[PDB]
């Protein structure tokens, strides 16, 4: 039912849209373009003599694009066929990249957001959601991305996370405040990034090995990863999708160009709340896979060697989370899963580890702090 | 009895085209060294600029079912409407196909179509399809019906571009009636006998004088006039002649005595032509008219005209032969035979004249297909590397 459906639109292609019909077409990326200028125009958005009182044209044809996308790449050959060479899966897969730009896929990800805002009696001046371009509208995107194009490619991989997908998630952390939790915005954010982005990280985590010089974006996306983790308005299903975007993008990821997402875990563990245990168990990850990175003075060199601050660092993890856990009243699931993080830690670190008398100072209070933690 | 295209045949692709309310006829045309992307070459006004058709014709190899490629892909028949088709390019010997690259000509829907070398993969296969519900799937195709030409690499049709400045063909969603005229049947053609198409030498009386144009000096206004001569231009590319006649279906068929033709000189691609003033001189395609350029073989120089003749759909009956036969050129407007002027590396010019000579007859050599290659090749590079030349210049 997908190739007849491709036969049927080739064949039609004013099915496409006027933005795609091939004869004098601007592009789906400057269509959208359009499309979010008619929605802030008045003249054109309305009849100019709520959705049924105002069809907001705007949103009408952005919703028809991301449409016809997502159908597109719904259209698209599984996987499996296109490994096994089926001809015909290779033929469709081609006609689709074909019709659709790799470009045109990026820019509509680089589009931003209306941004929430309070205002200064303290409401928040809620920008309408079914008048405006939506995260839906990404979500079919991001599909067609990677049902048709694929993203196997690191470098390419890269660029998407720093042009599209970051920003999403730093505008979501911001939006973490109580007031801006329960605006309608932040909800859709959430299910699109916890759908689509978080998923696609996920599966695509083995093209996570080589980040070097790429230290401070893949810094940056684990900071807000772990921030949005920290939000309160997520669901069940959502955190549960965030922690295992998390732990598989750590677990790929070099042990050098993480201690910086191991200050707030050192710090947010102690608390041994309920937001705690996803991080100690990343924690238990980590120290139980890149254990030779510590005993051992060397390890491999891919590693790399400790620098006696991270090490500091993991000793104050320990004796924070055994003595926080030790004052701490007996919960079964939580000491049962605490236990193997303090004895991967115990085991990380060396037994004749030295212990710099010289104590780091000016600690990071940003990092650090009681309440809005900047 | 409606004749059937079948494979081994020689056909060339028509589309017609509205350009300012004025019907064109237009032919898909490649050339093979330079350039493997596909263009158009006009047909419809060939009283005035003679076409060229020998990067026109196609050589229809397979026409197997959509099936049977597929399983052969994995791994003389009559064409039926459903079959995919592969044809190759007669002159380069290179195969059509998608090039599954754009010269986005506004159009970001669509690819190139042009040559390519290999024949594995499904972008050289094609499958036609009838143009009306006249015609059905499995119904056998014939010479005059109108065909839908369907890209089985990408589902795009053989599409003709209106929209653009000059005329383009490419592979888009949009379909366009092609028409396949029928030029030659390789079956059908009697071996040693002069068929439209060849490249030739034209032998004087003698066996050891061929009509020639003078050797290279850099003079292109040198290189216009004609005269016999005589050694090692006989085995030389600048003794070549093609002989096209003034017909485009069945273009390849068999060349009787009183057909008229344009003989065109393959290493200058200038025709020969006959002046006002009685003086055979070469001139462009662009002013290559009938009246001047037209030809006939007489079997005798005796007066009594062929008359008038039909032309007939097929490869006709066999009757002038390579080496084996005496032909006359004659002007067919004036009237006048070709013959040496005899005044005294011979350069004996060539003339026009009422009775002229005894021995004015002319044997037929037919060139190699190497020799035809190469001469069209050296004629294609020297133009390339003469605007090369001239863009340095300036």
């Amino acid at each position: 039912n997908a190739n007849v459906v491709v036969r049927l639109l080739i064949r039609r292609p004013e099915c496409f849209g006027p933005a795609l019909r091939g004869e004098g077409g601007n592009g789906l990326l400057a269509a959208m373009e359009e499309a979010i200028k008619i929605a802030e125009d008045p003249s054109r958005d309305g009849p100019s003599p709520e959705e049924d009182d105002t069809i907001h044209m705007g949103n009408a044809i952005m919703t028809f694009y991301s449409a016809l996308i997502d159908l597109l790449g719904r259209c698209a050959p599984e996987m499996h066929l296109i490994h096994a060479g089926k001809g015909e899966a290779i033929r469709i897969r081609s006609i689709l990249r074909s019709l659709i730009p790799l470009g045109d896929l990026v820019g509509v990800i680089s589009i931003a957001f209306q941004m929430p805002t309070i205002a200064k009696d303290g409401n928040v001046v809620e920008p309408d959601m079914s008048a405006g371009f939506c995260p839906d509208h990404k979500a079919a995107m991001v599909l067609f991305l990677d049902r048709v194009y694929g993203i196997e490619v690191q470098d390419f991989l890269l660029h998407l996370l720093e042009v599209g997908f970051l920003p999403d998630l730093r505008a979501a952390a911001s939006l973490d405040t109580a007031a801006l939790s329960a605006t309608d915005m932040a909800l859709a954010l959430n299910r699109y990034l916890c759908t689509a982005v978080l998923p696609l990280l996920t599966r695509c985590a083995p093209l996570f090995a080589g980040t070097e010089h790429h230290a401070s974006l893949i810094d940056s996306l684990l900071h807000t990863v772990y921030r949005l983790s920290k939000g309160c308005s997520l669901t069940k299903a959502q955190r549960d999708s965030i922690e295992v975007c998390l732990l598989s993008i750590c677990g790929q990821l070099r042990p050098s160009m993480m201690q910086h997402l191991l200050r707030r875990l050192v710090f947010d563990v102690p608390l041994l709340n309920e937001h705690a245990k996803m991080p100690l168990k990343l924690l238990t990850n980590h120290y139980e896979r890149c254990w030779k990175y510590y005993c051992l003075p060397g390890g491999w060199g891919n590693f790399g060697a400790a620098s006696e601050e991270e090490l500091h660092l993991s000793r104050k993890l320990f004796w924070g989370i055994f003595d926080a856990l030790s004052q701490k009243k007996y919960e079964q699931e939580l000491f049962k899963l605490a236990l193997p993080c303090l004895s991967a830690v115990a085991g990380a670190l060396p037994p004749d580890y030295m212990e710099s008398n010289y104590v780091s100072m000016m600690e990071k209070q940003s990092s650090m702090d009681s309440e809005g933690n900047f | 009895e409606i004749q059937f295209l079948r494979t081994d045949d020689e056909v060339v692709l028509q589309c017609t085209a509205t350009i300012h309310k004025e019907q064109q006829k237009l032919c898909l045309a490649a050339e093979g060294f330079g350039n493997r992307l596909c263009f158009l070459e006009s047909t419809s006004n060939s009283k005035n600029v003679p076409p060229d058709l020998s990067i026109c014709t196609f050589v229809l190899e397979q026409s197997l079912s959509v099936r049977a490629l597929q399983e052969m892909l994995a791994n003389h028949r009559t064409l039926l409407y459903g079959h995919a088709i592969l044809l190759r390019h007669s002159y380069s010997g290179m195969y059509l196909c998608c090039l599954s690259t754009s010269r986005s000509s506004t159009d970001k829907l669509a690819f190139d179509v042009g040559l390519q070398e290999d024949t594995t993969g499904e972008a050289c296969w094609w499958t036609i399809h009838p143009a009306s519900k006249q015609r059905s799937e499995g119904e056998k195709v014939r010479v005059g019906d109108d065909l839908i030409l369907v890209s089985v690499s990408s589902e795009r049709y053989l599409h003709l571009s209106y929209g653009n400045g000059s005329l383009h063909v490419d592979a888009a969603f949009q379909q366009t009636l092609w028409s396949v005229a029928p030029i030659s049947s390789g079956s059908e053609a009697a071996q040693g006998y002069l068929i439209g198409g060849d490249v030739l030498r034209l032998l004087h009386g003698h066996m050891d004088e061929c009509l020639t144009v003078p050797s290279g000096e850099h003079g292109e206004e040198q290189r216009r006039t004609v005269h016999y001569e005589g050694g090692a231009v006989s085995v030389h590319a600048r003794s070549l002649w093609r002989l096209e006649t003034l017909r485009v279906a069945w273009s390849g068929s068999h060349i009787r005595w009183g057909q008229p033709f344009r003989l065109r000189h393959v290493t200058t691609g200038k025709y020969l032509s006959l002046m006002e003033d009685k003086n055979l001189l070469l001139m462009d395609k662009e002013k290559a008219d009938v009246k001047s350029t037209a030809f006939t073989f007489r079997s005798s120089k005796e007066k009594l005209d062929v008359g008038v003749r039909k032309e007939v759909d097929g490869m006709g009956t066999s009757e002038i032969k390579y080496g084996d036969s005496v032909c006359y050129i004659q002007h067919v407007d004036t009237g006048l035979w070709l013959t040496y002027q005899s005044v005294d590396s011979i350069q004996r010019k060539a003339i026009m004249h009422h009775e002229g000579h005894m021995d004015d007859g002319i044997s037929l050599s037919r060139s190699q297909h190497e020799e035809s290659r190469t001469a069209r090749v050296i004629r294609s590079t020297v133009f390339l590397f003469n605007r090369f030349i001239r863009g340095l210049d300036a």
